[PDB]
């Protein structure tokens, strides 16, 4: 039913009543075979069908999902995201889902005004979770975060801090003794949710005077 | 709370009489 | 910003919510809801959702939805929906607890969409806990079945739908 999945996805987007339940049961069986490692080559085909449907009618499907079938859309997205999380092999489905999520986010930001983030909130949360990639700079990222702090962009600062936290969780480098001190007062002055983890990471593998920086900051 | 309150089917709830019956009938362990 | 101190706040607001629920006020609920939206951490969101689950089970939901702002405009509903459709299993379990409690408790005109959303996220929890097979998974499963019994007994309207969904899970 892999060929007819894309057509039922359009029926699932418009009106399904029980076809949505059947598709969700089929996807749970695929997740079952994926967890049991019993050759579950069904997630990518449904992902390909969903991506094709999005490329065909991005606005209509997003409007139908975020307007009427919010619950069914959220259930399908939750099934897809946990399935992608289980299937960590080669991240091909992860990249396809990231592209589909970016396109759906663009369509939702364009069209959904009254039904603001009924499921697009969970979509954006999954988007941030999947886009939490590992930074490779770890020295100019501090300057970028300092620039974002003067610019006062909350989402950009959160993304930069999340990147720097994985960057600190990666292999340690030689940190500057002035840039970190400047950045810590800025994230302290701003309400920073990840401030404690950032301070712990920057204080554990530190190539500088940690007590001096802490005393100066205090 | 448990899933179903009027549950006759639970181990530690059941009393001495058919505890003795349980001992005998688990020892038996078959029906024709 | 101390995570352990926030966990203290969790395990203390649980105690206050369990002891004296009627003293909980609308601004307190709204502030806790804003904190649960603005948190980044799944564990602390889980704790706050447990607190909201207990408060929803108690009477204070009527205080939060006592008029003299739409119920949909109330910040509780959005948090409950997004956390019921969140990825993590315990977060989803407490979200569907909040949804079941509010659906059985309050009866306003616009809550039918919440009823439908709650039941559909409910078989989402059924499929997840049915094919998870963990001790915590079975705990969240028993939580979902408590939600079933309470929802069906409080409202007989959704009974046939929930029974046929449970048969599909069978």
């Amino acid at each position: 039913a892999r060929v007819v999945q894309g057509s039922p996805e359009v029926p699932g987007i418009t009106v399904r009543v029980l076809q949505a339940l059947a598709t969700l049961l089929s996807s749970p069986h695929g997740g079952a075979l994926v967890m049991s490692m019993h050759r579950s080559h069904f997630l990518a085909c449904p992902l390909l069908r969903q991506l094709c449907q999005y490329q065909r009618c991005v606005p209509q499907d997003t409007g139908f999902s975020s307007l009427f079938l919010k619950v069914l859309l959220q259930m399908l997205q939750w099934l897809d995201s946990p399935g992608v999380e289980g299937g960590p092999l080669r991240a091909q489905l992860r990249m396809l889902a990231s592209q589909a999520s970016a396109g759906r986010r663009l369509s939702d930001v364009r069209g959904g005004l009254l039904r603001l983030a009924e499921a697009l909130a969970f979509r954006q949360d999954l988007e941030v979770v999947s886009s939490t990639v590992r930074a490779v700079i770890a020295t100019l990222r501090s300057g970028e975060q300092c620039s974002v702090e003067p610019d006062l962009i909350s989402k950009v600062l959160q993304g930069l801090i999340e990147v720097r936290s994985p960057h600190l969780e990666e292999l340690l480098t030689a940190f500057f003794s002035a840039t970190a001190d400047a950045a810590s007062p800025f994230p302290a002055c701003k309400p920073v949710v990840v401030v404690s983890s950032l301070l712990l990471q920057e204080e554990e593998p530190l190539a500088g005077g940690k007590p001096g920086a802490d005393g100066g900051s205090l | 709370a448990h899933v179903w309150e009027d549950n006759w089917d639970d181990d530690n709830v059941e009393d001495d009489f058919s505890n003795q019956l349980r001992a005998e009938l688990e020892k038996h362990g078959y029906k024709m | 910003p101390r995570k352990a101190v926030k966990r203290l706040a969790i395990q203390d607001l649980k105690l206050l919510a369990n002891k004296t629920p009627h003293t909980w006020s609308r601004e307190n609920i709204q502030a806790l809801c804003e904190c649960a939206l603005q948190t980044p951490y799944d564990s602390l969101k889980l704790g706050m959702l447990s607190v909201l689950s207990t408060l929803s089970g108690t009477i204070a939901i009527k205080h939060y939805f006592s008029i003299v702002s739409s119920p949909r405009s109330s910040d509780l509903v959005k948090l409950a929906q997004e956390c019921c459709y969140h990825n993590n299993r315990g977060i989803a379990a407490h979200g569907v607890r909040v949804l079941t409690n509010i659906t059985v408790s309050c009866q306003e005109k616009d809550l039918l969409a919440l009823e439908q959303d709650a039941v559909f996220g409910l078989e989402s929890l059924l499929v997840l806990c049915s094919q998870d097979d963990s001790p915590g998974a079975q705990a969240t499963l028993k939580i979902a079945l408590n939600c079933m019994v309470k929802l069906a007994k409080g409202r007989p309207h959704l009974s046939q739908s929930v029974v046929e969904t449970l048969l599909t899970q069978l």
